[PDB]
DNA sequence: AAAAGGCCTGCAGGCAAGTGCACAAACAATACTTAAATA
DNA sequence: TATTTAAGTATTGTTTGTGCACTTGCCTGCAGGCCTTTT
C-alpha cells in the first residue's frame, strides 16, 4: 500500500541487518562551493522558465481578489510548493500600496518580516511598529486593540511577514504577538507558510484572532534566498590544503609519509604508534622518540589523523580524493 | 445519615477532539511494531512519546465513514492548550521541530468516559 | 543590498468585469455600492451583539463577586479577554490584579508584580515601600480605607500548577487583618476535573468554602449564537436565500471549534457574500430600481436554471414574454426567513426553551424535516400542526443564493493543507501547462521527481542510494545539450567539458531539493555531525 | 472470612497526607540542594512529576515491609498482610 | 430494465460490442474497458457505469454533428433505451450525471476534450470566479431549445 | 495394533553488541533596574 | 535639579553533558515427540 492509512503501516517494516546497505558519501563525487552556485543560478533562470512565467501571469489576475479580502478584515496566508518571496514583494508593494493610497482619498509603508532568519527577536519587530503608527510588548498591543476600535476603518500599515515556518516565527512568544495585531482592522496581515504543519501552530483561540485565508499557489520556486541561510554543502578536502601550506617544510614531510603508508592498502588498518617511529629511522625528519608528542597533538587539531586503538590510527577519509592531495603537497 | 457516610466531595468536547484523544492513548501505551496487524498492564506506567504522522494514521483508521485538513490540526493544537497531551518542552515549544515528540497526558478513567460517549470500544485494544 | 541583508522596511474598484468581458462599466460601479449595503448592515448588528456579550458578562460577574475565606469564581469557557470593571464604593478601595502565565515565572515574581499594581492604583486616586506582604498589612495605616483585592488569573490552563499552589497559600495569611478581603477569579478553559488533580488537598478544601460556577463559553446554551445567525437572515429577507448545503457546512465547521466559534461563523457568512457579488452577475437585479437594465447576455444565463427547466417542461406536456415573466416573479417576499423567527420566539417565550440553536433549526425547514427536530424535546406536542410549514421551490432561486458545490468555500477557510502539498508534488501535470522546450517536455522537474521516489520508499532512506536513483531518471544527452546553450557564460562551458559533468550537475540539483524538502517537513535527519540517513515524516493519503 | 470500603475519591486526601509525613518519596528526586546555587536552577526547571497527574507519579517507600512487621504488634488486624 | 439489476457478471467482449454500436474508435474504447477493470468492486449496478461512460464520450467525439443537426442528440438517447430495456427518459439523464462527476478529475478525460485547463486552473488556485457546477452549460441549453421546435 | 520403556530434536533457555533518548547543570547572553553625567 | 543611557543586578534562553534506558545478535538449555516391545 502507498496511500491512505494502510500505506503507513506497510512502509515501516522491520528491515533486516543483512538487507541494509553500507553506501556512504565516499563513492559520491565531490563538489566545491564555486561550481555549486554557478549551476544553481543557471537552472533557476532557464529550466522551465516559460511555464513558470506563464503560471505566474495566471496568478497575477488574482491580485484584485486578494485586495478585496484584505479590505474586509480577512488576513492573507499563501502556501504551496516552493517559495513565495517574489510573489509577496510584487503584490504587497506594486499593487497593494498604490490601490490603498488611491482609495482612501505618500504611499502606505510595508514592514517586511524575515521569518527565515533565526536571529529575529520579538523586541526589534515591535520597535518599528510603534515608530510607524505612534512583558511590556503584549501589554502595549492590548492597549491599541480597544483604541483602534473607535477609529475609522483605514489601512495604515501593511505587515508582509515572509516565511511563516522558520525557527523564529514558530516560537510561542512571537506567535501571540502577531495574532493580537491581526485583530486590528487597520493593519493588513500578509503571511506565507511553507512547512506542512502550518495549522498545528495556531489553535481555536489563535484562528479567530488571525482570520487567515489560504491560497494555494504552487509555483515550484527553487527558493534561492532562503537557501543561503543554512549549511547546504554539509572532513574538509579544501580546508586541509591550507593547513599544510602555512606549516614549515619539515612539517609537510611528516604527513606525506603517513598518507603513502595508509593509502598503500585501503586492507591495511593504518599506521601504528611505533610504526611511525620506524619511518624516522630511514629519514632524518624528527629528533628522537620523545618528540613524537609534539607533532601528534597538532595533526589531531585540524582533523586529519583520527586515533582508533583496539596504537593504530585511521582517519575517516576514502582514497578517492586522497590521491589528489599527494600531487599538491609534492 | 447523608452527612457521615461520605465526605460530600469538596463543594462539551468536539467530535474530532474526542477521537484525537483516543488515538493518542493508543500510540502512548502500545508498541508501533505491531500496528500492521490490527488496523491493517502498560497503562499503569508512564506513557510513551510518539510522532505526529504516527498519530494521524491511527486516528484516520478509527474514524467512522477523511483526509488530514486544517480542521484536524486545529483540534490537535487546542488539545495541547488544555494540558491534555504532554510533549518534551514546557516553555517556548516548537511544533515544527522534528525532534519534539508528543505523548498523552490523561488518566485511564478520563479516557474511558470519552470513548463511551462516541460508542467506541477502547477496552478491547488492550485486552 | 536588501537581498543579502536580514530584514528591511520598504516605505478603482477590485470588482472585475463579468458577462464574459461584455458587461458595461455602469454595472460594476453599482455592484460595489450594493455589496456595502449588506456588509454594513450585517456588521452593525454583529458589533451590537459583541458589545452586548461583554455587557451581560460584566453584570453577571459583578453580581456574584460582591453577592475569612477566598471568593473563588470559576469562569468555564473564558479566553481571558473580558475587561472586569469594579465598583467605586466609599470607604473601600477595590484593586483588580490581572496575572498572566508569562509574567509569573516563580513565586517571588508573583508577589512583587501584584504589589506594584496595588501601590500604583492606590496612589493614582488620592514615600517608597517594599513590594511584599508588609504593604497589605500596613494598608490601613498608610491610606485609611479598607482593602479588597480582586485577583484575575488569566489563562489558568497555560500557567504552572506548582507556582499557583504556593500563591494561594501565601495569600491565606492575609485573613487575620480584619480589613483585607481577597477574591480569586479563574478562567478555566477545559474542565473543572482537570484543575483539581493538579492541586494539593490543602488548596481544594480551602477554596471550597465560597466557590461558585459561572460557565460563559462562546456558545453557552446556544444563546449568543442564535442572534448572530438571525442578523444575517434579516438583511437578506426577500433578497437572498440559503441552501441546504450551506447550513450543513456551517454546522460541520462550528462543531470543531469550542473556545472561539462565534468569530468563525462570521468569517463563513462574510466570505459567502463576497463571492456572490464577484462571480454571480445577477447581483444587480436585487434592488427594485436596477431591473430594467437587461440585455441579450442576461437572458441567456437565467435560461440555464435547473428549477426553471422543470416549469417549462410541464407546460408543454399538458423574447418579450420572457422579460415580463422574470420581473413579475420576484416581488414575492418568500416566507423562508421570517418563519424561523416566529418559531424561535415561540419556544423561548411561551415554552421557555432556551437550549436550542437557530442554525440546526433552519436546516430542518429547508429540507422539510421540521417535525423530526421539534419532537426531541417532548414539549410542543400540541403545537405540531401550528408550526407546520413546507418550503416552496421557486424558479431561478439558485441565482440569488449562497450555495457551495464546486468546492469554493472549502478551498478557502478550511482547505486540505496536507493533501494539497502531496497532490501538487506527485501530480504535476495538473498545475503545469502541457504546452529550452525539449528539456521541459522530456525531463521532470527536480521538485516533482524527488517527491515521486520519496513516496515509493520505506521509513529508512539512504542519501547515497537516493542520488543514484534520481540521476538515472534524468537523460544524459539532453542535460549536456541544455547547459551548452549559453555561450555568454564562459564558466558554464568549462564545466561541461569535464567527463564528470553529468555527475556534478545532478548532485547540485539533488542537494537543492533535499534541503527544500527539510524546510517543508518532508524529510528528517538523524544526527547533527553525520548527515547520512534520512527518514520519512509525511505520508500521502492520511 | 464490616470494614467500610472507601471510594477512589477519598484516598486522594490520605495519599497526600502520607507524602507530607515523610513516607512516600519521589523516584529519582534530589530534594534539598546543598548550596544556594543548585537551589535556584532547580526552581526554574519544571520537573516531569508536576505535569503528570497524581495517579501516575512514581513514588518510593521510605520503609520496607521487613521493618513494618517489627514495629507493629500482634493485636492489630493488619499484621497478616505484612509477611508476603 | 437492465439498470435495476445489481451485481452483473460482465465479460470482456460485452463493453466492446456496446461501444461499436455508437461508432467509437479503438482509442476511446479501450479507455472505457480499462476503467471497469480497476473499478470491479465498490459498485451497485455495473450497467449504470458502462452506460454513463459510453454516452459521456459520445457527445465529445461527435461534437461536430450535434451542433449542425439537433436530432443527433435526441436519437442517441432513444438507442440506449432499447438496449437497456427501459422506457423512462429520466433514468438515462440520471445515469450520465453521476458517472461524469467521478470522471471529471482524471487524465484520459482531459485529453479527450482537448483533441476533440481553462477550468482546472481556477480550482487549485482558489479563485472565486471559477465555473460552478450548478447551472446548465451554455452548449446544453442550445440543444434543448432546438429539440422542442422540431 | 497399542500401551508401556527409552531417547531425538523443536522451541526458545539465556544475555551482550550496540543504538537509543530522557536526564541534569552550568552554559550563553537574554531583558531589565540601577546609578550617575548632564543642561 | 532631572533627562541623559552607561553599566549594573537579576534573569532569561538553548547548549552539550552523561545516567540510564532499550533493541536483538546467538548457540545452547531443555522437553515434546519418535522409536521399540508386544496380543
Amino acid at each position: 500500500f502507498l496511500d491512505t492509512f494502510e500505506g503507513y503501516f506497510d512502509q515501516r517494516k522491520i528491515v533486516r541487518t543483512n538487507a541494509k546497505s553500507r553506501h556512504t558519501m565516499s563513492m559520491a563525487p565531490d563538489v566545491t562551493r564555486e561550481e555549486f552556485s554557478l549551476v544553481s543560478n543557471f537552472f533557476n533562470e532557464n529550466f522551465q522558465k516559460r511555464p513558470r512565467q506563464k503560471l505566474f501571469e495566471i496568478q497575477k489576475k488574482m491580485f484584485p481578489q486578494y485586495w478585496f479580502e484584505l479590505t474586509q478584515g480577512f488576513s492573507l496566508l499563501f502556501y504551496g510548493v516552493g517559495s513565495k518571496r517574489n510573489f509577496l514583494e510584487e503584490f504587497a508593494i506594486d499593487y497593494l500600496s498604490p490601490k490603498i493610497a488611491y482609495s482612501q482619498l505618500n504611499s502606505i509603508p510595508c514592514l517586511i518580516l524575515n521569518g527565515y532568519n533565526p536571529s529575529c527577536n520579538y523586541r526589534d519587530v515591535f520597535k518599528e511598529i510603534t515608530d510607524l503608527l505612534v512583558n511590556h510588548v503584549i501589554l502595549q498591543i492590548q492597549k491599541m486593540i480597544d483604541f483602534y476600535k473607535n477609529q475609522p476603518l483605514d489601512i495604515k500599515l501593511i505587515l508582509v511577514v515572509h516565511n511563516l515556518d522558520g525557527p523564529s516565527i514558530r516560537k510561542n512568544t512571537f506567535q501571540t504577538m502577531l495574532s493580537f495585531l491581526s485583530v486590528i482592522r487597520q493593519i493588513a496581515i500578509v503571511a506565507s507558510t511553507d512547512h506542512i504543519y502550518a495549522p498545528l501552530l495556531w489553535d481555536n483561540m489563535k484562528a479567530q484572532n488571525y482570520n487567515f485565508v489560504f491560497h494555494d499557489i504552487s509555483n515550484f520556486e527553487p527558493s534561492t534566498v532562503e537557501s543561503t541561510f543554512q549549511d547546504v554543502m554539509k572532513s574538509g578536502a579544501e580546508g586541509a590544503k591550507y593547513v599544510l601550506q602555512s606549516l614549515t617544510v619539515n612539517s609537510k614531510k611528516m604527513y606525506k609519509l603517513l598518507i603513502e603508508t595508509q593509502m598503500q592498502n585501503m586492507q591495511r588498518t593504518g599506521v601504528e604508534l611505533k610504526l611511525f617511529n620506524h619511518l624516522c629511522a630511514a629519514d632524518f625528519i624528527a629528533s628522537n622518540e620523545i618528540a613524537l608528542r609534539s607533532m601528534l597533538r597538532e595533526f589531531i587539531e585540524h582533523k586529519m589523523a583520527n586515533i582508533t586503538k583496539n596504537e593504530i590510527i585511521w582517519v575517516p577519509y576514502t582514497y578517492a580524493e586522497l590521491e589528489k592531495l599527494l600531487k599538491t603537497v609534492l | 445519615i447523608k452527612l457521615f457516610l461520605s465526605t460530600d466531595d469538596n463543594l462539551d468536547l468536539s467530535i474530532i477532539s474526542k477521537y484525537l484523544l483516543i488515538a493518542s492513548y493508543i500510540c502512548s501505551y502500545l508498541e508501533p511494531r505491531y500496528d500492521a496487524s490490527i488496523f491493517s498492564n502498560p497503562r499503569y506506567l508512564q506513557p510513551s512519546l510518539f510522532a505526529i504522522e504516527r498519530l494521524l494514521a491511527i486516528f484516520q483508521a478509527i474514524f467512522p465513514i477523511m483526509k488530514a485538513n486544517i480542521e484536524v490540526f486545529q483540534n490537535l493544537s487546542e488539545l495541547h492548550t488544555l494540558k491534555l497531551i504532554a510533549t518534551t518542552m514546557n516553555k517556548n515549544i516548537d511544533y515544527l521541530s522534528p525532534k519534539v515528540r508528543w505523548k498523552v497526558n490523561v488518566p485511564w478513567e478520563i479516557i474511558k468516559e470519552i470513548s463511551e460517549s462516541v460508542h467506541f470500544n477502547i477496552s478491547d485494544y488492550f485486552s | 543590498a536588501d537581498a543579502q541583508r536580514s530584514h528591511y522596511t520598504v516605505y478603482h474598484i477590485p470588482f472585475v468585469k463579468l458577462l464574459s468581458g461584455k458587461e458595461s462599466e455602469v454595472n460594476v460601479e453599482k455592484r460595489w455600492e450594493l455589496y456595502h449595503q449588506l456588509h454594513s448592515h450585517f456588521h452593525d448588528q454583529v458589533d451590537h451583539i459583541i458589545d452586548n456579550i461583554e455587557a451581560d458578562l460584566k453584570a453577571e460577574i459583578s453580581d456574584l463577586l460582591y453577592s475569612r475565606c477566598f471568593n473563588t469564581i470559576f469562569l468555564l469557557g473564558s479566553d481571558s479577554t473580558t475587561k472586569i470593571e469594579l465598583k467605586d464604593e466609599s470607604s473601600r478601595y477595590n484593586v483588580l490584579i490581572e496575572l498572566t502565565p508569562k509574567e509569573s515565572p516563580n513565586v517571588r515574581m508573583m508577589l512583587r508584580r501584584s504589589m506594584y499594581k496595588l501601590y500604583s492604583a492606590a496612589d493614582a486616586e488620592e514615600n517608597d515601600v517594599s513590594y511584599d506582604l508588609s504593604l497589605v498589612e500596613n494598608f490601613k495605616r498608610l491610606f485609611g480605607k479598607d482593602l479588597a483585592m480582586v485577583f484575575n488569573f488569566k489563562d489558568v490552563d497555560s500557567i504552572n500548577f506548582n507556582t499557583l499552589d504556593n500563591f494561594i497559600i501565601l495569600l491565606k495569611s492575609a485573613f487575620k487583618y480584619d480589613h483585607v478581603k481577597i477574591s480569586l477569579i479563574f478562567n478555566i478553559n477545559t474542565n473543572l476535573s482537570n484543575i483539581e488533580k493538579n492541586l494539593r488537598q490543602s488548596t481544594i478544601r480551602l477554596l471550597k468554602r465560597n466557590y461558585h460556577k459561572l460557565d460563559v463559553s462562546s456558545n453557552k446554551g446556544f444563546k449568543y449564537g442564535n442572534q448572530i445567525f438571525q442578523s444575517f437572515l434579516d438583511t437578506v429577507d426577500g433578497k437572498l436565500n440559503l441552501s441546504d448545503r450551506f447550513v450543513e457546512f456551517i454546522l460541520s465547521k462550528m462543531a470543531n471549534n469550542t473556545n472561539h466559534n462565534l468569530q468563525l461563523l462570521t468569517k463563513m457568512l462574510d466570505y459567502s457574500l463576497m463571492s456572490y457579488f464577484f462571480q454571480n452577475a445577477f447581483s444587480v437585479f436585487i434592488d427594485p430600481v436596477n431591473v430594467d437594465f437587461l440585455n441579450d447576455d442576461y437572458l441567456k444565463i437565467l435560461s440555464r436554471c435547473p428549477t426553471f427547466m422543470f416549469f417549462v417542461e410541464g407546460l408543454i406536456k399538458q423574447n418579450r414574454g420572457l422579460e415580463e415573466f422574470f420581473v413579475e416573479f420576484l416581488v414575492r417576499e418568500n416566507p423562508i426567513n421570517g418563519h424561523a423567527k416566529f418559531v424561535a420566539r415561540f419556544l423561548e417565550e411561551e415554552l421557555n426553551i432556551t437550549n436550542f440553536n437557530l442554525i440546526e433549526l433552519y436546516h430542518n425547514l429547508l429540507i422539510g424535516k421540521l417535525d423530526s427536530y421539534l419532537d426531541r424535546w417532548s414539549a410542543c406536542k400540541e403545537y405540531k400542526d401550528r408550526l407546520h410549514f413546507e418550503p416552496i421551490d421557486t424558479i431561478f432561486q439558485e441565482l440569488f443564493t449562497l450555495d457551495n458545490r464546486s468546492g469554493l468555500l472549502t478551498q478557502s477557510i478550511f482547505p486540505s493543507y496536507k493533501s494539497n502539498i502531496e497532490d501538487n508534488l506527485l501530480s504535476w501535470e495538473q498545475v503545469l501547462p502541457s504546452l529550452s522546450g525539449d528539456l521541459d517536455k522530456i525531463m521532470a522537474p527536480v521538485l516533482g521527481q524527488l517527491f515521486k521516489l520519496y513516496r515509493e520508499a520505506n521509513m529508512t532512506i539512504n542519501i547515497y542510494d537516493f542520488y543514484i536513483a534520481f540521476r538515472e531518471t534524468l537523460p544524459k544527452e539532453e542535460i549536456l545539450n541544455f547547459i551548452r546553450k549559453d555561450p555568454s557564460n564562459t564558466k558554464l562551458l568549462e564545466l561541461a567539458e569535464t567527463p564528470d559533468a553529468f555527475d556534478k550537475v545532478a548532485l547540485i540539483l539533488f542537494m537543492q531539493a533535499i534541503f527544500a524538502f527539510e524546510n517543508m517537513g518532508l524529510i528528517k535527519f538523524q544526527s547533527t555531525k553525520s548527515y547520512d540517513l534520512v527518514e520519512k515524516c509525511v505520508w500521502r493519503g492520511i | 472470612r464490616t470494614i467500610k470500603l472507601w471510594l477512589k475519591k477519598d484516598v486522594k486526601n490520605v495519599w497526600e497526607n502520607l507524602v507530607q509525613l515523610d513516607f512516600f518519596t519521589e523516584k529519582s528526586a534530589v530534594g534539598l540542594r546543598d548550596n544556594a546555587t543548585a537551589a535556584f536552577y532547580a526552581s526554574n526547571y519544571q520537573f516531569q512529576g508536576t505535569m503528570i497527574p497524581f495517579d501516575l507519579r512514581s513514588y518510593q517507600m521510605q520503609i520496607i515491609l521487613q521493618e513494618l512487621r517489627r514495629i507493629i504488634p500482634k493485636s492489630n488486624m493488619y499484621y497478616s498482610w505484612t509477611q508476603l | 430494465s437492465l439498470l435495476v439489476k445489481k451485481y452483473c457478471k460482465m465479460t470482456t467482449e460485452e463493453i466492446i460490442r456496446l461501444c461499436n454500436d455508437f461508432e467509437l474508435p479503438r482509442e476511446v474504447a479501450y479507455k472505457i474497458v480499462d476503467e471497469y477493470n480497476i473499478n470491479a468492486s465498490r459498485l451497485v449496478c455495473p450497467w449504470q457505469l458502462v452506460c454513463g461512460l459510453v454516452l459521456n464520450c459520445t457527445f465529445i467525439v461527435f461534437n461536430e454533428r450535434r451542433r449542425k443537426d439537433p436530432r443527433i442528440d435526441h436519437f442517441i438517447v432513444s438507442k440506449m433505451c432499447s438496449l437497456m430495456l427501459t422506457s423512462k427518459v429520466d433514468d438515462v439523464i440520471e445515469c450520465v450525471k453521476l458517472v461524469k462527476e467521478l470522471i471529471i478529475g482524471e487524465k484520459w478525460f482531459r485529453d479527450l476534450q482537448i483533441r476533440y485547463y481553462d477550468e482546472i486552473i481556477f480550482r487549485k488556485l482558489g479563485s472565486m470566479l471559477q465555473t460552478t457546477n450548478i447551472l446548465v452549460t451554455d452548449d446544453q441549453y442550445n440543444i434543448w431549445k432546438k429539440r422542442i421546435e422540431m
